[PDB]
């Protein structure tokens, strides 16, 4: 998925947030890895994406 | 403003509390329920469960 | 005269009183109350406490 | 920082969820309490040092 730059802390187990609660929730016993990278070059437009 | 991160000004606010050892005056948005007598209930009094 | 029997009663009562008293020990945790630990910390560190 | 401002917070109901759920703050780091449990607890001796 694509989120904001500041919202990367909410992609974690046990977090309360807006994308955490209403978009993507992780379990408390979650195992795995979260990968985040900037996509300004591809997922942005001058007129607004 | 021309300096890189690590030298830019940061605003820091430190919130200091005490835990449950006095009557409390600052509380969360949780709504108060009615009180029931002589029955087994799981209660929350000012953060004490 | 009857010190031996009273002594046995005293040891049993004293052992129970000590066992009850031991619940008031933090044991190197932030609090001696379990409910406070749940009400205050995230499960990764609350599990440790 | 040498003359840091201390404000007492008392006799109010505090919604920390609007502080936590808003995204502009880079560091929100708590030591003696969980960040997500602040809405479920009652406090006194609350001070903001700015």
């Amino acid at each position: 998925f694509v989120i904001r730059g500041d919202e990367v802390r909410q992609i974690a187990p046990g977090q309360t947030g807006n994308i955490a609660d209403y978009n993507y929730k992780l379990p408390d016993d979650f195992t795995g890895c979260v990968i985040a990278w900037n996509s300004n070059k591809l997922d942005s437009k001058v007129s607004g994406n | 403003p021309t300096y890189g991160v690590g030298h830019q000004p940061y605003r820091v606010v430190v919130l200091s509390f005490e835990l449950l050892h006095a009557p409390a005056t600052v509380c969360g948005p949780k709504k108060s329920t009615n009180l029931v007598k002589n029955k087994c209930v799981n209660f929350n009094f000012n953060g004490l469960k | 005269a009857l010190g031996k029997l009273q002594d046995v009663v005293n040891h049993n009562a004293q052992a129970l009183n000590t066992l009850v008293k031991q619940l008031s020990s933090k044991f190197g945790a932030i609090s001696s109350v379990l409910n406070d630990i749940f009400s205050r910390l995230d499960p990764p560190e609350a599990e440790v406490q | 920082v040498y003359a840091w401002n201390r404000k007492r917070i008392s006799n109010c109901v505090a919604d920390y969820s609007v502080l936590y759920n808003l995204a502009p703050f880079f560091t929100f780091k708590c030591y003696g309490v969980s960040p997500t449990k602040l809405n479920d607890l009652c406090f006194t001796n609350v001070y903001a040092d700015s």
